[PDB]
């Protein structure tokens, strides 16, 4: 029964065809070629080219992605025996992403898309993925492929076997840590995090503080009376209309583009048309260039307000917030170094220390609004100074030091 | 799996009785066991020189002689209780477990060994840095200076108990004599203090000197235990 | 097995095609038997001669080291213990049973990696790994070969062991301790003398910081080194090590443990560590016979700042250093020299510190446990020192930025390393002496930003003046405009919007081998600058003191390093007398 899903994985890999080429079948030739065991499997194309797995897949891929890999490898080598391991399933999806708060219990086992920002990464971990053992009263061997050693020997006592350490594979593991976009998150509300699991060419292609596209399995683990702790096994992650495009072409082409953004920054304020101007230079900053050496130079325009009390200058940052994409408030009394920047901290999910990023951290590629500039301490000061004429973060805590980019 | 060493142990304990008897002072160490004979002594200072002049004296004699100053250095651990069943036989419940008398071994001399045209590579005023693990279970002479000691502490050698079956001494909850395994009743044990074996016993640390250590590293230590007089 | 004979037979055909290797091993044997210090029982094994022989032998101890290294560990033992009689007494029932262990060289092929490259897709194979020591364990002896006596059977036994570490291939552990009782049952005579132990240590490595990427935790392994490699490293050095990468223990996999977050334990069974011309010559010497060779050395230095000629010709003066000397009373005398640079912040301060640091061959750089005189602790509790920029600058030179910014814990340390070249390390429970031989270059900024030429830095900078005196060279430097001037050093920033490779070799050699000593030339020029120094009651940048006399003699010797010549001369004298009065203008 199950053999059909493998014949339709099949076909769907060396007999798909678009744009008259055999695309699945070349760019995993392609991948072989390069010795990468991996395919990028696009659910579009599989939506399109059968619903029938596509609705096991999406209901009940508890077998199916294990059809996934072993189908993909028995293609793949084939594919290398004709041309002269388990690759691992990599899916690229462009289907409505659901909310992390509107992900309940009953997307239970279900193939979910989400988006969001990483907030903190693990270390990488060995996981087994194929193992070989021999038993230690009577030399009987065997292979395995949660899984757990058999109790009995099938040729010996309670547990007889023990593991034959040159005779087996593992495999990296790391733990990613999500949470969704403050920007969306309406005031009063901690943004709620989620754990997230990546494992082979999928790790470390994110560090903290970077905004992903999710696509994953929704699943829970034990780790409250019987409070289980959600997290999901990562397949994919990726990190306008054309009548926008040419609605916003048309607003470059305004004559008064310049005046009538000035004048909509904060229209309910009077005058203050210079303070109004260099904002909007700060909403869109500096472009990057690098020197031939590999250094830098900071793009950010960094502004101060520096007049008497009530002149709308409080009023000014808050309006930025509501402008820019990607902004975060905060104020100089309520903020720490560790607050702000970078911290180490240890995640109790998997009893791991975690590098953690802070407020500074979650506004990289936007802009913050600091207010009581001159209020907070001098240490937050000094860290300040790493990430406005350096664009890094330098973390020297217990017995580890490392050094975090933050483009704020 | 058996094995097959050049070492013979009837031999060294026949020449250990026999420097015992015959190495004079009458003999230097019958007349100190003949003070413990005589109560009025408690510990057994072995000269490992004058085995050693014993040994030249036979081979100048011509006599039948074995390196048991070598052997005594190689495998210190097991010589120490020979030279005990030794004394507790030729001195003028199981032996060990009753005694308390106590027994060391002092070193070659350096001048000795150059005399006797021999190398003391034992006595040789060596570092701790400098002793490897091939020096487990050898008597060794180390130089250095000691940086901390500790208290006398009690050391019990045989844990001694009494049962109310029999009346036995039991030595080491019930009781292991003949009776009470032969009885379908046990007396149970309790710890008779007074009658289990204490050992003097302080906890000594050595350390290397300055001139000692090598470039840019800290002075090593090494843990030595005193026990007895 | 019958297939692990052959292996070692095969190895036996490696030691024999190829006589250079087992004659070594000969000569190894002459030695030790002369000696009756003992030479390692190890030797280094060609990759690139093991794979023209066997490439599947080759690629055996590659990708299968446990399957294939022990089948040669036990030719090259057989080959040992085979080739000489061994008619030592005493000794050939002890030393000559220790195995003898493998060592590798030659190409890598694609195992040579890092601790980040590092996976488990390279478990189970001979790999290559280059990195940093960042810590050690602490060395133990560990039991291999029992020996004991049966006094009842009146014959002596023997037993191995076992350790999941020292065995490549998965043999059933061996927990058991000394055996106090044999088959037979009689209690056993433990032969101390007999048996073999064999020191083991625990090292960490961890990828060099020059390939590391922002934003990640750094990464690191743990390799195991035995017998001769036991102590033949210290925390903080660069280190190529070759091992099998190998796991150990379980994830979880006994009983249920199924928690996700359990990974296997890896290490590196380590076993190869690797710590880490006359046309020149006669051209560096030819070079000094020339007049302008000071000034041309004097202009490669520094390309990218325009101007400052005194400052790139202080730079080569305190590279080539002075003269130290010895006395009958037990005294030493200070030769090196010492700059101080001074004024705004940005303006080619920073520039000028990366040349000289990125030039010189031991340059140290520093910012406000330089001291040495702090322990870091091992896993297990144990405690050892760290090193120092002041203490690892010995016979180097040490860049520092943020000179205002260093604590006044720093200050009381370095005042002995800049006048005595030492230090006087005294802690609870550690006191040593260390030599601080390093030239100082350091830079500082005034509090306001904007330098106030009217004053010195005693009040544009307010360090204390005991400190400062220990400067030879100080130099004060601030971007005042010269609109031309400064349009023709901004060109080439606006573009952007003698070779030192030999140079360096000049200064290398001069150092090397001329050692000049004092002359009556420079005798009258010394005393009758000084005392015109101390007569000139004007003010200056420091008062005149014997240390700008001995700053003289440094210059002076410094400039004949120069010239090459083992003796001063008055030209020399004339240069620092003249470099001096510049700086104290
Ligand atoms: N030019 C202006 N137009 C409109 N409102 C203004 C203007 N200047 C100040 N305000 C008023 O000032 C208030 C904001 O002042 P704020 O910047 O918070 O004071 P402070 O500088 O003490 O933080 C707003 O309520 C705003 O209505
Ligand atoms: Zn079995
Ligand atoms: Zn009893």
């Amino acid at each position: 029964d199950n053999t059909e899903i493998i014949k339709s994985f099949k076909n769907f890999i060396l007999e798909f065809r678009l744009d008259s080429q055999f695309i699945y079948r070349d760019q995993l030739r392609n991948n072989i070629l390069v010795k990468n065991y991996s395919l990028t499997v696009n659910m579009e194309h599989l939506i399109g080219y059968n619903e029938d797995i596509y609705k096991k897949l999406s209901d009940e891929p508890s077998d199916i992605i294990p059809l996934f890999e072993t189908a993909i490898t028995q293609v793949a080598k084939r594919i290398s025996i004709l041309s002269r391991p388990t690759f691992q399933l990599i899916l690229n999806s462009n289907a409505n992403q659901i909310p992390l708060r509107d992900l309940d219990s009953e997307h239970v086992s279900k193939i979910v898309r989400l988006s969001g920002i990483i907030i903190s990464t693990s270390v990488l971990s060995s996981r087994a993925t194929y193992l070989s053992i021999m038993c230690r009263n009577c030399r009987h061997t065997t292979s395995i492929t949660t899984v757990s050693l058999p109790r009995s020997c099938l040729s010996c006592g309670p547990d007889p076997y023990i593991i034959i350490h040159e005779s087996s594979k593992f495999i990296d593991q790391q733990f990613l840590k999500l949470q969704e976009i403050p920007e969306l998150v309406p005031v009063g509300e901690m943004p709620r995090n989620l754990t997230m699991t990546c494992d082979r060419y999928l790790t470390n292609k994110v560090i903290p503080g970077t905004r992903v596209t999710i696509v994953g399995i929704y699943s829970i683990y034990n780790s409250g009376v019987a409070i289980r702790t959600p997290y999901i096994k990562i397949l994919g992650i990726q990190s306008f209309t054309e009548e926008e495009e040419e609605e916003f072409l048309q607003l470059s082409r305004n004559p008064k583009l310049y005046e009538i953004l000035t004048n909509s920054i904060a229209p309910s304020i009077f005058g203050n048309e210079d303070i109004k101007k260099a904002i909007v230079c700060l909403l869109m900053g500096g472009s990057k260039k690098i020197l031939p050496d590999g250094m830098r130079l900071r793009g950010d325009i960094n502004v101060l307000l520096l007049g008497d009390p009530g002149t709308a200058k409080s009023q000014l940052l808050k309006f930025v917030e509501k402008v820019s994409p990607i902004a975060v408030y905060t104020s100089g009394k309520g903020s720490s170094a560790a607050g702000l920047t970078a911290s180490v901290q240890r995640d109790p999910m998997t009893r791991e220390f975690y590098l953690e990023g802070g407020a500074m951290v979650l506004a990289d590629g936007g802009v913050v609004c600091i207010d009581e500039f001159d209020k907070m301490r001098d240490e937050d000061r000094v860290a300040i100074h790493e990430a406005m004429e350096q664009q890094t973060i330098s973390i020297a805590k217990a017995g580890i030091t490392t050094v975090l980019n933050s483009r704020t | 799996p058996s094995i097959q060493l050049p070492v013979d142990y009837n031999n060294l304990f026949n020449e250990i009785t026999d420097f015992l008897v015959t190495f004079k002072q009458g003999p230097k160490y019958m007349a100190m066991l003949q003070k413990v004979a005589n109560r009025e002594l408690n510990s057994v200072i072995i000269d490992l020189d004058d085995i050693l002049q014993y040994q030249n004296e036979k081979f100048l004699q011509g006599t039948q002689a074995d390196d048991l100053v070598s052997a005594i250095q190689q495998n210190a651990n097991h010589f120490t209780e020979l030279f005990c069943r030794a004394i507790d036989n030729n001195m003028p419940f199981p032996p060990n477990l009753t005694r308390r008398y106590f027994l060391y071994f002092k070193p070659l001399s350096q001048n000795c060994a150059r005399r006797y045209r021999k190398k003391a590579i034992s006595s040789k005023p060596l570092s701790v840095r400098q002793i490897k693990g091939d020096f487990l279970g050898q008597l060794i002479t180390v130089r250095g200076i000691i940086t901390r000691v500790s208290d006398v502490k009690p050391a019990v050698e045989v844990i001694a108990y009494t049962c109310d079956q029999c009346g036995y001494e039991v030595f080491q909850s019930e009781c292991t004599s003949e009776e009470c395994s032969q009885n379908q009743t046990k007396g149970q044990l309790f710890m008779s203090t007074r009658a289990s074996k204490f050992s003097a016993f302080q906890e000594c640390k050595i350390q290397e000197l300055s001139q000692q250590v090598p470039v840019g590293h800290i002075p090593r230590s090494l843990n030595i235990h005193v026990n007895g007089t | 097995d019958a297939v692990f004979g052959d292996r070692v037979r095969r190895f036996q055909e490696f030691l024999d095609t190829f006589t250079s290797y087992r004659d070594s091993v000969r000569s190894i044997q002459v030695y030790n038997s002369n000696n009756a210090n003992i030479l390692p029982h190890r030797i280094i094994i060609s990759l690139d001669d093991l794979r023209e022989f066997d490439r599947s032998f080759w690629s055996g101890i590659l990708v299968e080291p446990a399957y294939f290294i022990p089948p040669a560990e036990k030719a090259l033992t057989d080959l040992a213990d085979s080739m000489d009689d061994v008619p030592h007494p005493n000794a050939s029932a002890v030393s000559s049973r220790h195995p003898w262990k493998l060592s590798f060289k030659g190409s890598f092929g694609a195992h040579a990696l890092s601790p980040r490259t590092l996976t488990a897709q390279h478990l189970n194979k001979l790999v290559s790994v280059e990195g940093i020591v960042t810590k050690t364990s602490l060395v133990r002896p560990k039991l291999i070969r029992s020996v004991h006596y049966a006094a009842k059977t009146g014959r002596f036994h023997y037993r191995d062991y076992t350790d999941a570490t020292t065995t490549l291939t998965t043999r059933i552990p061996t927990p058991a301790i000394y055996p106090t009782e044999d088959t037979e049952g009689n209690k056993l005579t433990t032969e101390y003398g007999y048996s073999t132990f064999i020191d083991h240590q625990r090292i960490t490595v961890q990828e060099m910081p020059e390939m590391a990427p922002a934003g990640q935790l750094p990464r690191s392994i743990d390799v195991i080194l035995d017998d001769d490699l036991v102590d033949k490293t210290k925390p903080g050095d660069r280190v190529n090590v070759v091992g099998v990468f190998k796991s150990l223990g379980a994830g979880g996999m006994n009983q249920s443990n199924s928690n996700t977050l359990i990974g296997f334990k890896t290490l590196i069974l380590g076993n190869t560590v690797y710590p880490l011309t006359d046309f020149d010559i006669r051209n560096i010497n030819k070079l000094s016979k020339k007049k302008d060779i000071f000034d041309i050395l004097s202009q490669s230095l520094a390309p990218s700042i325009y101007g400052h000629d005194h400052i790139k010709k202080a730079i080569l003066l305190m590279l080539m250093g002075g003269v130290e000397k010895n006395l009958e009373n037990g005294s030493h005398l200070r030769g090196d020299i010492n700059i101080l640079m001074v004024g705004d912040p940005s303006t080619a301060k920073s520039q000028l510190l990366r040349f000289v640091l990125n030039t010189a061959s031991l340059a140290i750089a520093t910012t406000g446990g330089l001291t040495a005189a702090v322990t870091t602790d091992r896993e297990t509790g144990e405690r050892r020192l760290e090193a120092g920029a002041m203490v690892l600058a010995d016979r180097g030179v040490v860049c520092i930025d943020e000179f205002d910014k260093m604590t006044d814990v720093d200050r009381v340390a370095i005042h002995e390393v800049m006048e005595q070249q030492t230090v006087t390390i005294a802690k609870a429970g550690i006191h040593t002496t260390l030599n601080a031989r390093c030239s100082v270059i350091a830079a500082a900024n005034p509090v306001f930003g904007q330098y106030d030429v009217n004053r010195d830095p005693h009040q544009n900078i307010a360090l204390p003046d005991s400190l400062l005196s220990r400067f030879d060279l100080l130099f004060v430097v601030t971007d005042d405009i010269n609109e031309i001037r400064d349009r023709s050093i901004s060109e080439h920033v606006l573009r952007t919007h003698v070779t030192i490779p030999f140079l360096r070799k000049y200064v290398q050699y001069a150092k090397e081998r001329v050692i000049p000593q004092l002359t009556q030339e420079a005798i009258n020029v010394i005393v009758k600058n000084y005392t015109d120094l101390r007569n000139d009651d004007n003010t200056k940048k420091s008062p005149i003191t014997a240390r700008t006399l001995e700053t003289l003699i440094r210059l002076a010797t410094a400039h004949a390093k120069v010239r090459l010549s083992k003796t001063v001369n008055k030209v020399d004298a004339k240069v620092a007398a003249n470099l001096l009065r510049f700086a104290l203008l």
